[PDB]
């Protein structure tokens, strides 16, 4: 059961990787995790702000 | 028995490498998963949450809570500077400790804009108005109020909302500007003036202070990750 | 792929996105168009080497230890601790809790020490790692029953090749690594104060398995660690301290920041 | 119409009200809840005291004065000896809840001062000399505000917790405490902070007396400071609530 | 020949490793199989067959057969404690050699519930009844008969059915307890009471004995599989 | 099969089992229940403990002799000073609970002896 | 003939193995076999009892 994935490449190409063991401990890292969401460290305030409104009113 | 050939570098240890390895213990069954508050899925996200920057950082003031306050009062005549410090966050002493800062320590080269946030700490009877500027490289850092407007800049005036923002646009002939300081990259000249006097009523304080927040904002990003300057130990700790 | 900026003209107007409150404590989000004009620019920069995992993930050396074929110090004891190498504490202790398996690189090095004997012949040494859970006996003696390893995990390696290497699962009673405990050990809080409490994670045993020559043989083994797997929660402040001991928070007081000349000077 | 900074909050039998308020903070963004069946490794059933442990509680209050370094509670700890609450903690050996923060100041439009409010999980106190870990008494105090020392403690060989303002007693920097939730108190501006907190913890339910989650800190960044004639006492309020509070592990009264 | 790379920890042995290796004897034919009674497949299974319990384990005790016994007799006063044990299976001496806790001795944790049944061993004519109760951790352990009724407890009546069972229902902020003692995670108490006094008709027996039996339950489970501390050999045997 | 003498009560985390009883007594053939919105006076709304005050307590053993005129125990007294229960009572102006009460005495079949357990509501002395 | 299996992983992905030999006593243990069955040691009497019934009546 082999798998095809893309590979990291620069913009303005597939690499196969096969799991050789089953402790699934033992597989590689998960580099291209590329996810963010700041919406928990910044704007944690329950009444939402628009961005050009007064802030206080 | 297939026939095979040996690439060289066969048998070395990479430091970032990524391959497949046996398990020590086979088959082991890990704790469950529960919901954590607060999860990280980039650094980035952690610089872009404002971080208090001790601008008065000179001499006794490191010492005390001093070094974040940046000293203001009524003066005589109008145009006198309140501050002045560099623009790159990396290599500057006025930004290196920050949250953005200590992140940048640890990646050789950083890209985008800055935010700087200024809030006014005086009294409610208090007013007064102020110009922050940043000046494009390669300019003499601007000596004077007239040569500091040429340099984009923000006039902003105390009472209604207490707190202004400066945006720095990133403007270099680079994609990216090295965190350590380079003399090719010069990153610019961040500087403030009185736009006019401050003016208080009599039993009024004539002296207040202004706090700054340095913040990575939506385009900023960085590369070549590197070992941090900072941290140095003599032994293994005990 | 990073945010890419909108092109912006002037306008006169009653909103006022530069205008905010700090007192809120919801960090500003304003675009450098609001502030002043623009121009569309497209960016292909990628935010791919900020993500945790390959922050987290390259091999650095948690410690070392040495251990003698000859006299008294036979085998090599060390309990298993990250905080002991300041640059491994220090980016573990950038998030509150961590949830992630390990990757385990040691290599070994035989140093010829000098002696009186003469016409030493040298055999290839075999050098044997065993690890104990807590409670696991261990050894007190180099020949020791204790170095069978029939319950216990253990890898045996010739010297003049490839490094042993192990994957481990992530090993807690805890759902995540607590990088900070403010706990003590028992309920009446008379006793130790600290992450020390949950410390549990049992100890490593390094021994010659057999000796090749007369003369005195000294051998370090160092041990490297690479997150995998990272899962990250409670972000915390960097450090911003020398570290003083790996069992307390323990610090001497430190400046805020190095000291320039002037508030205006623009000199360090 | 509304005003964005008129507040009112009202849990159990007691209603806080504000005329001036910065916007609530909700710390990560998550409302506290009870615990998921999923979730749960106790079996036993749990007891939920509801409206009696869930109740606004008022702290003994504190003088601001032009050089106060700073003020520090420990919040499991300020609420040990409180009504109902403080006793179902004593009577039973797990307890998981959600807290309320309300930190009330008043001064008048000539006073000028700025106080950081910050909730910080995990914080571990360093005691001042590196061979002693610090005492309990020192790391806690119950009924009594424990205040930060401007300068460094001296130099000494018994336990005492590290109290430099700037270092916080978590040996970082005092400017990048912004990560952990917070609300600023500018008198110009603002009237009081409201900080609300999910439960937080490695563990799905813990033993309150032995582990304390999170401790709020105080701390001017702006010295207080008046012309003459003004009133010259200021004072901080600390009113605590609990929320979604429940209990496990029915046990016979106190720790050892 | 194909290239190929060498992967670091290449020819090395570890003891826990799965791999496929060429048989000393090609094609051997193996007896055939034929049916065993009490095929095992799991070692919980085994764990949860009852074992008997040395609760008497004092001095002389262990060396007659007098440990399993629990000695009971009529009293003047209802109230007295029969006995108290700690809870843990592994690390406790009650419970260190019996079936449960000798698994246990193999594994580093240990998870779930144990179920205690107690057998009174005394005439027909007698009667008693007896309080059995368990107290969660972070509590001093009960003094008195009114502490140990607010830990869970099952009161137990003698005559009927012959024996009782209490469940120690698990109650740890862990998923799993050490078997080795952890200051972290403390089990709990044991402890037993007189619900009443014994009574017995003139011709019978004032004092008689109880039997304690120890089991792992169903939701019991156990990991990270460690060598045993009991057995040792000073040099191989012949 | 089953025995009508032999009986097993579980409330909260306290267990009761008798191999011998006679029937169970329901008073006046009305379970205990939490109060009706259209029967409460009191407009704030009540906090129920649940298991933690509904649990089996256990009082002072007395003994049985030859010549024992009787002994009697207050109810909301004898409970007064026990467990969150008691601390419940102590902190609020207004309780309404049901009782459960189990009498438990042992004797030898040669032994003879018979006392009435009887609860009594407004008993004053 | 390569065949697929699962791999042993946490809760709340898959391992290809071929037989290089054909011995069969070459293969590799099968840790993955999680079948348990206490009713021989444990309820052993012919006669069935229910949980809550007199245990001799
Ligand atoms: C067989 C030789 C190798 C033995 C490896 C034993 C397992 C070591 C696991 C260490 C995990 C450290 C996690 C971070 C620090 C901590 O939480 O204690």
């Amino acid at each position: 059961g082999a798998q095809v994935s893309t590979q990291k490449t620069g913009a303005h190409i597939h690499y196969t990787n096969i799991n050789y063991y089953k402790d699934a401990a033992s597989n590689s890292a998960t580099r291209q995790d590329f996810a963010q969401d700041p919406g928990k460290f910044t704007e944690p305030v329950k009444d939402i702000m628009i961005k050009s409104l007064p802030a206080l009113n | 028995g297939l026939p095979t050939m040996n690439t060289p570098g066969s048998c070395q240890f990479l430091t970032s490498d990524d391959f497949q390895s046996p398990s020590a213990m086979p088959q082991y069954d890990v704790t469950p998963e529960m919901r954590i508050p607060g999860e990280v899925k980039n650094l980035m996200e952690i610089a872009e949450v404002d971080s208090v920057v001790p601008v008065q950082n000179v001499g006794e003031k490191v010492n005390s809570m001093e070094a974040y306050q940046i000293p203001v009062r009524s003066n005589e005549g109008s145009g006198t500077q309140v501050f002045g410090f560099p623009l790159q966050p990396g290599y500057s002493s006025v930004f290196s400790r920050t949250l953005l800062g200590e992140i940048l320590n640890y990646y050789t080269h950083w890209s985008g804009s800055i935010k700087l946030t200024f809030m006014f700490c005086g009294s409610a009877m208090a007013t007064g108005k102020f110009l922050l500027a940043y000046s494009p490289l390669g300019a003499g850092a601007p000596t004077k109020r007239v040569d500091a407007m040429l340099g984009t800049h923000v006039v902003w005036d105390v009472g209604l909302q207490s707190s202004c923002v400066l945006c720095i646009p990133w403007i270099s002939q680079t994609h990216y500007r090295y965190v350590a300081s380079d003399e090719c990259t010069a990153g610019g000249f961040i500087t403030c003036w009185y736009q006019t006097n401050i003016v208080v009523p009599a039993d009024a304080q004539s002296s207040c202070y202004i706090m700054c927040f340095v913040s990575a904002c939506n385009d900023f990003s960085v590369r070549l990750l590197k070992d941090t300057p900072f941290i140095s130990q003599e032994n293994f700790f005990q | 792929r990073v945010a890419d900026t909108v092109g912006t003209g002037p306008t006169n107007s009653e909103a006022i996105p530069a205008l905010t409150a700090a007192e809120t404590g919801h960090t500003s989000q304003v675009v450098p168009g609001d502030t002043m004009q623009t121009r569309h620019v497209k960016n292909y920069h990628s935010r791919s080497e900020s993500t945790v995992e390959n922050f987290l993930c390259r091999s650095a050396c948690v410690y070392f230890t040495e251990y003698k074929n000859s006299g008294s110090k036979r085998y090599a004891e060390w309990v298993v601790t990250t905080r002991q190498a300041a640059q491994l504490r220090r980016k573990l202790e950038f998030f509150t809790y961590i949830r992630f398996d390990l990757e385990l690189t040691f290599v070994i090095t035989s140093t010829q020490q000098p002696s009186t004997t003469q016409n030493q012949d040298a055999q290839i040494l075999t050098h044997q790692i065993m690890y104990v859970p807590p409670g696991g006996p261990v050894p007190d003696k180099v020949d020791s029953y204790v170095w069978q390893t029939s319950t216990n995990p253990s890898v045996f390696w010739t010297e003049g090749n490839a490094p042993p290497r192990m994957s481990i699962p992530f090993l807690s009673i805890g759902n995540a690594y607590s990088n900070f405990y403010d706990g003590w050990s028992d309920f009446s809080r008379d006793g130790v104060y600290g992450i020390n409490t949950l410390n549990s994670m049992g100890t490593l045993y390094a021994r010659h398995v057999n000796t090749g020559g007369t003369g005195p043989i000294k051998s370090t083994i160092r041990i490297y660690f690479k997150p995998k797997h990272v899962k990250a929660w409670i972000p915390r402040p960097p450090r911003l301290c020398q570290y003083e001991k790996a069992k307390n928070v323990n610090f001497q007081p430190s400046g805020v920041t190095t000291t320039r000349q002037s508030i205006t000077a623009m000199t360090n | 119409g509304y005003s964005d900074r008129v507040r009112s909050i009202t849990l159990g039998n007691s209603t806080i009200t504000t005329q001036e308020c910065a916007n609530v903070v909700v710390g990560y963004g998550v409302w506290p809840d009870y615990l998921k069946d999923n979730e749960a490794t106790a079996e036993d059933q749990p007891t939920q005291p509801d409206v009696a442990t869930c109740r606004f509680y008022t702290l003994d209050s504190v003088q601001w004065q032009k050089t106060s370094p700073g003020w520090w509670w420990k919040l499991p700890d300020a609420l040990s000896n409180l009504g109902l609450f403080g006793q179902n903690m004593q009577y039973h050996y797990l307890g998981r809840t959600g807290y309320t923060i309300h930190v009330q100041c008043n001064a008048s439009k000539f006073h000028q001062g700025c106080l950081l409010v910050v909730c910080v999980p995990e914080a571990e106190m360093g005691c001042a000399t590196l061979d002693n870990t610090p005492s309990s008494a020192e790391l806690l105090g119950g009924d009594a505000a424990k205040e930060f020392a401007g300068e460094p403690i001296a130099s000494g060989s018994n336990k005492l917790v590290q109290r430099v303002v700037y270092n916080a007693g978590m040996g970082i920097g005092v400017g990048n405490l912004t990560i952990f939730p917070h609300q600023w108190i500018n008198l110009r501006t603002n009237n009081s902070a409201t900080i609300v907190m999910p439960y937080t913890n490695s563990v799905p339910m813990d033993n309150m007396f032995r582990h304390n989650n999170v401790t709020l800190m105080v701390i001017p960044f702006v010295p207080l400071d008046y012309c003459p004639g003004s009133t010259t006492y200021v004072p901080i309020t600390v009113t605590i609530a609990p929320m979604n509070a429940e209990y496990n592990g029915l046990r016979l009264a106190g720790h050892q």
